[PDB]
């Protein structure tokens, strides 16, 4: 009873998504293509191996197009959100205008002419790199489609690279985990900044939240962008907020089976998940947390691996309720509000209950 | 035991140790980055330590009062002298070699003095739960379900209460009574609010998120009366509370009743 | 002069004419609105010295610190000069009223100067030293605050009555014509190319102002640093051409100078470097102009009655478009993709339908709404209409309340559909693409 | 494999047309199933159709 564009355009997006994982499948079975189909189902088609790198290339030169569409827009929106967050950290929360303030949240509490020409001139704006001191006009929830073909691409990347697969001063000891590592940014030093800004989770307690982002969690890394030892066009930093320059950006960027060693190459340099997951950090933690409920069923997607501190804490709750309905005791307990008594009790009724060699 | 029982019951049993221990008791690797959530004075000594490790005066520093491998245990450790490194009781500490040091130290404390009690903490939770159900948790997804929100907040409590009427009399004055009672609640500090939960749904620690609170909070507004405490049951979680027109009396009594164990 | 006389004999021992010059006559260290030319941009004369003492329309600031409130009110003219510096304040609501600073304060606004020596003074400072670039206390250049007098003066002084031919001693003398000096001032500044190039660029790498997040962002990180610089600055020059297109409907010379003094500009061959910078001043200043003219043509709507053919707002656009056609149809050709990509790239964001005015008086709305509007100022050192619910289970529609805040500002959660903003924008490249087309006819 | 990743891809290409050209025709939500009876239906209305018949006699 709706018939609106955004519903149609995410189930093609979506369409598009399981067609392209059913793509990188198929790819993931040429490197035992030959001990996987031809001589498990008695109706196979023999490849070779040029043919299987022509192919290659194929699907490559097929598949250019979308995927510039589709670097351009996430990196338009990646740069909107990159400066939103350096204007939030830069600007005043008193004026009606700033980030942190409580009337831009426009979801717990203005126009239609006023919201078409605010858009209008942020475009206007955004293009000629012109976008200071004032927010941009962007709905990141309008774009469900570029968050499917976004996943599709990526587990596309994942799954080929995936299929081709330091002591001293930088001791192991002093590297940070999974923990508080961050994929596709060159670690923080631990040595120069201090605690109140390396990791200021360490310094208040508090700064735990239900609503708690990493990166404030655990200070600012960097990334290896702008021209300072870089020649490339992906290397390039994505400090450029429009669509129409960073469409030209990306469109002027230009033997036995089992050996079939795809390379993923694509746009012209070898292509690692980590560094473009890197490369837009931001807004893929905003479609993770806005976009779940219909990308997150999706197998294999980047945003559910990637997610926030509630789907783990859902994930591990629901693992509580499965594990929880094969007991057949309770805790059945008796104690006291002493201490003494009420100690020795828990001590004993547990060693006497769950114990034995 | 009774932390991984809390987990699996779904309840908020605040028991809230330190970053490694959690970790060490996730079977996870330590690493030297935990010493800051460890003592951030002891932290900082050994980062400006190693940052004058880099500077080619520090043996001038060395110079000073004869530094070596030695260390004054605190009466935490026991007392008595452990050496650091073998046969380094005669050499002393040069910066070449400084940084291996300065990693047994973090060890030295994290896991030289506390390799048993983590070890049994870890041998005890991995004989209550499965190993796979361990892994895609960390120490900040631990410490939001144990220890739940970090503080007593509000705002979280707003976040999972319903307030219900059985008599109806007013909606001006059922809003007024309940702007007055989040009012003044907003104004209790930490323990206050603490026990206030603790009276509420006897836990100080709300639920992480909406679930968590395996029981719906219910709280109803019953008609004044004026001799009449409010009354709860864990249970269900519920409250009952008299439209108490007078305010003040009714904060003193609840809170005189909070502070009763 | 004396100044200049006594400036010219001096030794240069790590001294120069200018370093001795702008030190003393607007040292170094002072606070902008005590810049010479500021302070004689802003001194103007008194409301009341035409107002009469009867309530006549007038802006209202109430001066906390003089005492002047609840029916005391002191007009935009004394709040630059009398209350230089107390609590003053703009008043939302603004019934008619006149100004009464003179019987509460010392209202040194009472008499005013000799005018030709005042335009005399204004072309030696401006020909004279580069205090015509700094910014006043509100961090808008001294053309942008000329252009807001201007338009202000436009449509308060048609108030003004002659005194025509057909008890109370102590009252201000009321019998002089208002202030004629910011038609004039904005007339002879405009032909300085100095402060042209600072008004057009201003915002740019270099020019900074204090009313700005863009000037002090030294304690931030590297990474916001350049996302931060990489971006001009354009509010203020949107502030201008709005103000000099849109508002400023009384005359018509105003833009006519502008395009000359440019015109000028461009064509120069004998001085060197001037191609350049006068290339870049007039593609920053069509861009802006391209901003207006789309925005006042998209609230407008083509509607054939009366056979207008043309509003006054789009018909300076045109007339400005016309004068620097070459570089004009460059610029409008860049707005026009820009406008367009998302509507080909499939992100047009949604935005709920709207109806057209039917004259300009509805369509400045809006467009004075969002172009008037001033720059996020910086972060300082490092009856209740919205009430509280406590409920759960409360899921309806929704999906973008869930994100964290410091994102949240990018996230929206009676139709709004993609259709309509896609049609709109269209509407908009559709403009562009015609006055392409008919300024290249 | 070789025709079949060929045809998947010039499949998917056709799909995302207009999604990267911003042409798609509205219409309008509606819920997945969860069932492969429910995978049957629709996809039999879809399917098992016959052609438009010719138009009899002149
Ligand atoms: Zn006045
Ligand atoms: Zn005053
Ligand atoms: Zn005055």
């Amino acid at each position: 009873n709706a018939s609106s564009y955004l519903t149609s355009a995410s189930s093609l997006a979506r369409a598009y998504s399981i067609v392209i994982r059913q793509i990188s499948d198929l790819m993931g079975l040429i490197p035992k293509y030959n001990h996987l189909v031809y001589s498990q189902i008695p109706a196979a088609v023999k490849l070779t191996y040029q043919d299987a790198v022509n192919l290659q290339n194929y699907v490559e030169e097929k598949l250019i197009p979308t995927w510039n569409w589709m670097v351009s827009i996430m990196d338009s929106t990646e740069a909107q959100l990159r400066y939103g967050s350096a204007l939030a950290s830069a600007g005043d929360p008193g004026h009606p205008n700033h980030p942190l303030h409580a009337s831009q949240n426009s979801a717990r509490r203005m126009s239609a002419r006023g919201d078409f020409l605010n858009y209008a001139l942020s475009l206007m704006r955004s293009h000629n790199d012109e976008h200071s001191d004032v927010l941009p006009v962007l709905d990141v929830c309008s774009l469900k489609h570029v968050a499917y073909v976004f996943q599709a691409l990526i587990y596309w990347i994942k799954a080929m690279n995936q299929q081709t697969t330091e002591t001293g001063q930088n001791h192991p000891f002093f590297r940070r985990s999974d923990s508080m590592t961050f994929l596709g940014c060159i670690p923080p030093n631990p040595f120069e900044v201090p605690l109140a800004e390396a990791i200021p989770l360490a310094d208040q307690p508090h700064l735990l939240q239900p609503n708690a982002r990493k990166e404030d969690l655990f200070g600012r890394p960097s990334q290896g962008l702008y021209s300072s030892s870089a020649s490339s066009g992906k290397c390039l930093m994505e400090v450029t907020v429009d669509r129409n320059c960073l469409e030209v950006l990306p469109t002027k960027m230009s033997p036995p089976l089992t050996s079939f060693r795809p390379q993923c190459s694509f746009m012209g340099m070898v292509i690692s998940h980590d560094m473009l997951l890197g490369r837009w950090r931001l807004s893929l933690e905003l479609f993770g947390r806005v976009f779940m409920e219909d990308v997150g069923a999706e197998p294999g997607s980047i945003l559910t691996e990637l997610g926030g501190f509630e789907v783990k804490e859902s994930k591990f709750r629901r693992e509580m309720e499965k594990l929880r309905n094969q007991q057949s005791r309770d805790l059945s307990l008796e104690v006291d509000r002493d201490r003494d008594l009420l100690i020795q009790q828990t001590m004993r009724q547990l060693n006497n209950h769950f114990g034995r060699r | 035991r009774i932390l991984g029982l809390c987990l699996l019951q779904n309840e908020l049993c605040p028991i809230t140790l330190n970053r490694h221990v959690i970790k060490v008791l996730l079977g996870r690797k330590v690493n030297w980055h935990d010493f800051a959530f460890f003592d951030p004075v002891m932290y900082e000594s050994l980062r400006q330590l190693i940052l004058a490790s880099q500077s080619s005066d520090a043996d001038a520093v060395f110079s000073a009062m004869d530094l070596a491998f030695a260390i004054d245990l605190c009466k935490e450790e026991g007392g008595g002298q452990v050496e650091l490194i073998p046969n380094g009781v005669n050499i002393p500490v040069t910066p070449q070699n400084v940084y291996e040091y300065v990693r047994k130290y973090a060890e030295h404390r994290m896991l030289v003095v506390a390799e048993q009690p983590l070890h049994a903490m870890r041998k005890g939770l991995l004989d209550v739960l499965p190993k796979n159900s361990l892994e895609d948790l960390t120490a900040e997804d631990f410490r939001l379900l144990v220890n739940g929100c970090g503080e007593v907040n509000v705002q979280m409590l707003i976040s999972f209460t319903s307030f219900n009427d059985e008599s109806g009399e007013n909606a001006e004055k059922l809003l007024q009574f309940k702007r007055w009672f989040w009012s003044i609640v907003e104004k209790m500090s930490m323990t206050e609010r603490q026990d206030l939960v603790y009276f509420w749904t006897s836990s100080p620690s709300l639920p992480a998120s909406e679930e968590g609170f395996q029981p719906m909070p219910s709280i109803t507004i019953r008609p004044p009366d004026d001799q009449h405490l409010p009354t709860a049951n864990t249970c269900i979680s519920r409250l009952y509370v008299p439209l108490y027109s007078s305010k003040q009396i009714l904060k003193q009594k609840l809170l005189l009743a909070i502070k009763t164990k | 002069e004396t100044a200049q006389k006594i400036a010219k004999a001096e030794i240069s021992s790590s001294e120069k004419e200018e370093d001795v010059f702008m030190g003393m006559v607007c040292p170094s260290g002072t606070n902008p609105d005590d810049s010479p030319l500021y302070v004689l941009c802003c001194n103007d004369t008194c409301s009341f010295t035409w107002t009469g003492a009867e309530h006549i329309n007038q802006d209202i600031f109430e001066c906390r610190t003089c005492g002047l409130l609840e029916s005391l009110c002191c007009c935009t003219e004394c709040a630059r000069v009398c209350h230089k510096g107390h609590d003053c304040k703009l008043k939302r609501t603004s019934p008619t009223a006149y100004c009464d600073c003179w019987e509460k304060c010392k209202c040194k606004t009472l008499i005013a100067g000799q005018k030709s020596a005042r335009l005399d003074l204004l072309y030696r400072l401006l020909t004279a030293t580069n205090l015509v670039t700094l910014p006043n206390s509100r961090g808008e250049h001294l053309l942008l605050f000329l252009v807001q007098t201007v338009a202000r003066q436009t449509v308060e002084h048609c108030q003004y009555r002659p005194p025509r031919i057909r008890e109370d001693s102590d009252m201000p003398d009321h019998d002089l014509e208002p202030p004629r000096f910011a038609q004039l001032a904005l007339e002879r500044v405009l032909q300085d190319w100095n402060a042209l190039k600072s008004m057009i660029m201003f915002g740019s790498q270099e020019n900074k102002d204090p009313l700005s997040a863009s000037s002090r962002i030294g304690h931030l990180l590297p990474e916001e640093q350049v996302y931060l610089n990489q971006q001009s600055g354009t509010i203020r020059l949107d502030c201008f051409t709005h103000c000099l297109i849109v508002k400023c409907t009384a005359d018509i010379l105003l833009l006519d100078t502008l395009l000359g003094t440019l015109v000028k500009e461009l064509q120069n061959k004998y001085t060197p470097g001037r191609r350049e910078e006068a290339i870049a001043v007039t593609m920053r200043f069509l861009r802006s102009v391209a901003r207006v003219f789309v925005i006042l043509s998209v609230e407008m709507a083509s509607s054939k009655k009366k056979n207008n053919f043309i509003p006054q707002p789009i018909g300076k656009c045109k007339r400005v478009f016309q004068a620097l056609l070459p570089y004009a149809v460059e610029e409008l050709c860049n707005v026009a993709e820009s406008l367009i990509v998302p509507v080909r790239m499939g992100i047009a964001r949604p935005t709920a339908p709207f109806t057209l005015a039917s004259t300009s008086i509805d369509a400045m709305q809006g467009s004075e709404e969002l172009f008037s509007v001033e720059p996020l100022p910086p972060r300082p050192s490092s009856m209740l209409d919205e009430p509280l619910e406590r409920t759960t289970n409360s899921s309806h529609a929704n999906g973008a309340a869930q994100a964290p805040r410091s994102m949240q500002w990018a996230v929206r959660n009676n139709a709004s559909s993609y259709l309509t903003s896609a049609s709109s924008l269209a509407r908009a490249y559709s403009i562009v693409i015609r006055q392409i087309s008919d300024l290249m006819g």
